[PDB]
């Protein structure tokens, strides 16, 4: 179980990170010099930050999905070894299925 | 020594040109040539199969 | 100025600008300064308006191909009347659609001498980039 | 450089090339060696042209290939007046579009004499690659 | 070197390789070995040039098509002038889109003489795959 | 070897294939053994071009269909100029057709004498195939 | 053999077959059985590679449209040289585009003499068919 | 004074003619001329790197 | 390819003539041939060790 919520986490922890802007592949035609490809690498590497940018007709920038789901399944993972490592440790009645409140004597 | 052989009558898939007819060959469990063709030539029996030792 | 006399008449035969030069003495004596001069203007005028949005226009180094491309040109403008199946007039097309295509990116300027020509920054425009928050603090 | 004045003899014959350099002896008598280089290095300017955006410009090897494009190349080029039909015309058509379909990535360049060429960087091109929390930390 | 000068006799007859590689004696008298040498190199870099993104540019063995590729495509290099209409270049048209056919993956290279050729390893590239979690812990 | 010089005298006559075989005497008096090999060879090569990806490049059988295309190639490779009018180039053409018909998978290479050909293993790769939980257990 | 000599003979009458299948006596004296053996041969292998698809090879009965059409196809084989307006060379394209009617399904193989043909088991292949809980259990 | 420098027999990627091989040419740690070509010529080292005091 | 030199300009043991040198670094990390030998080559590398493959 610690292995699988250590992989959950990790997996989680990279895909949080790759979220937020997409990947987005710019193209162009033959002709263009070297000087000219670096400047459109730099300009794609940085479109995602900055809000606007201008490219020649005869190129094109295509914006790709970058990494869409849900923290569910890693998440259900984690809670899974959590309930484990609980009942094993302190058994199934208190620490995982928690005995809930309610006083009395 | 061959461990490997069918001594039964027993029929097996041998094609000799263009289909595939009764006809026991090599009839051994061991291989080390014509192996894609013996795949073809050395489909497992139809019939009962009896082994013995040839030791050829 | 892609291309001069010298290079009209290496391409061309001294014998040719002469004919297509003078135009007051017949027969032809010597090439006219001023009308080849105005004809290689004129050349490098059409590149120029090809040339304006990808490259600087005061090019401090003519390409090979620019030379060449300069010297077909000068030599269609040398004629008073030019007919749609003069031989030349096909070079000069054949030269305008090699000027096109430089101009559509698909074909890029070449070597001067030894060192790249100079785009222009009309592709490396971008806003800025706000990304604070990322700096390390 | 992709060929030399021993590259057009040998594939068009001396007589040949004697026939279109020699402009100012009638009959011809020797080759003009500054209209060949001309010719070549109009050649390998349009060559140049078409291989800038995927190869490096100073090759520091000539594929085979490439010599017999130079060639054809250079002897269209010693042709003052070319017409249509002629069918050098055709065969520099040709060349053409072998340079053509080797700049849309349909023709690779092939070996100089047991090496590769070299092609230029623009494929290479990625971001960086953000992958903290998968360092084996 | 896909074909040889006895190729080229075999398959055109000694006569006319003499009549289209004698150049400088008339009638022609013997055959010229280094003008067959250019052609035949002439035409494997052609070949290489259609084949190098699907083969090994350094063939250790050379297929009977591409002998007879190579014979054509050399037979008709030897021609200093060739029309659109001359049954040659009709051949050697057929030859090159044999060529261009097997470039684009429709038709295979043959056998050499009883193996089979050496393709690239363009398709085999993938990722590496990640598959912890699935190997008999 | 699809065909053999009996076969290539029974199609099209012996008169024929020592007319266009024999090119060193004239009138012909014998056929040449060599040339009418490499033709064959050559016709071979050309539909093992075609065929490789179908089936077993060194079949064991020839298949009649087969034998007939290799023969006609064979005789239209035996013309030393063949123009396009040609009505051997049209036979040809439509063995090339016929060929190009089978390796589209449209038509299928028939019965050699009594048994089937021996297809490639192209269509038969499947993955593997887990199927646990699925063998009686 | 879906066409023997008297086949031949009835359709084309034994003057034009002893006219296309002698080729050393002039006038023709005798039919040459080996002649017409090897073009029927040929056409039979046409066909089959045409019926491979659909019908089993050996087949046991001759139906009467491939016997038309495998005389057709073998008297069209006995010309050593045929034409594009030929009007044998139309017919045998008119069979020909009958026997594609029927490997692409829009033509059905008739009837030999009272029974059907022996159509190939490729449409009958199902998975196997899991219907457990379907018994009358 | 420059600062910068590489004298352990060390590899660096210096390209030729097509081609980058092991050689030692520049070695420094600062620059003022052919940047873009020293980057591709000043590749850190493949094996064990010590530096001196040229004061050239 | 070569899987490995550990040259630096060093070997492990050249034994020859009876005298155990270090010198000609013919450091090599595979099981082509002389394995055995290989051994006695090899597992003495007293200086450090730098791997630079020849792609052999």
């Amino acid at each position: 179980p610690y292995l699988f919520r250590h992989y959950a986490t990790s997996d989680l922890a990279e895909m949080l990170e790759i979220y937020g802007l997409p990947i987005r592949l710019g193209k162009y035609p033959p002709g263009t010099a070297d000087e000219e490809k670096a400047t459109l690498l730099r300009a794609v590497t940085g479109l995602g930050h900055a809000a606007a940018g201008i490219i020649p007709e005869t190129m094109a920038i295509d914006f790709q999905q970058a990494a869409q789901g849900s923290s569910d399944p890693f998440l259900a993972m984690m809670r899974q070894s959590e309930d484990a490592i609980s009942k094993a440790v302190l058994g199934g009645t208190l620490t995982s299925t928690t005995s809930q409140s309610g006083g009395g004597a | 020594e061959v461990e490997g052989v069918f001594v039964r009558a027993t029929v097996e898939r041998r094609c000799r040109a263009g289909f595939c007819f009764d006809k026991e060959g090599q009839g051994f469990a061991d291989g080390v040539l014509s192996d894609e063709q013996l795949e073809a030539l050395e489909s497992d029996p139809l019939l009962k199969v009896e082994r013995c030792t040839f030791s050829g | 100025s892609y291309c001069t006399l010298a290079d009209l008449i290496e391409q061309y035969s001294e014998q040719k600008i002469r004919e297509v030069s003078d135009r007051v003495n017949k027969p032809a004596t010597t090439i006219d300064t001023v009308i080849v001069d105005r004809a290689i203007a004129d050349a490098d005028s059409e590149i120029d308006l090809h040339l304006h949005g990808r490259y600087q226009l005061p090019l401090a180094s003519v390409p090979t191909a620019l030379k060449r491309i300069a010297c077909g040109l000068a030599y269609a403008n040398l004629h008073i009347v030019l007919k749609e199946e003069n031989p030349v007039y096909k070079t000069a097309e054949h030269l305008r659609k090699l000027l096109s295509g430089i101009a559509n990116g698909k074909l890029s300027l070449a070597l001067d001498a030894d060192g790249k020509p100079a785009p222009v920054a009309n592709t490396v425009q971008i806003s800025e980039g706000r990304n604070d928050w990322g700096a390390d603090w």
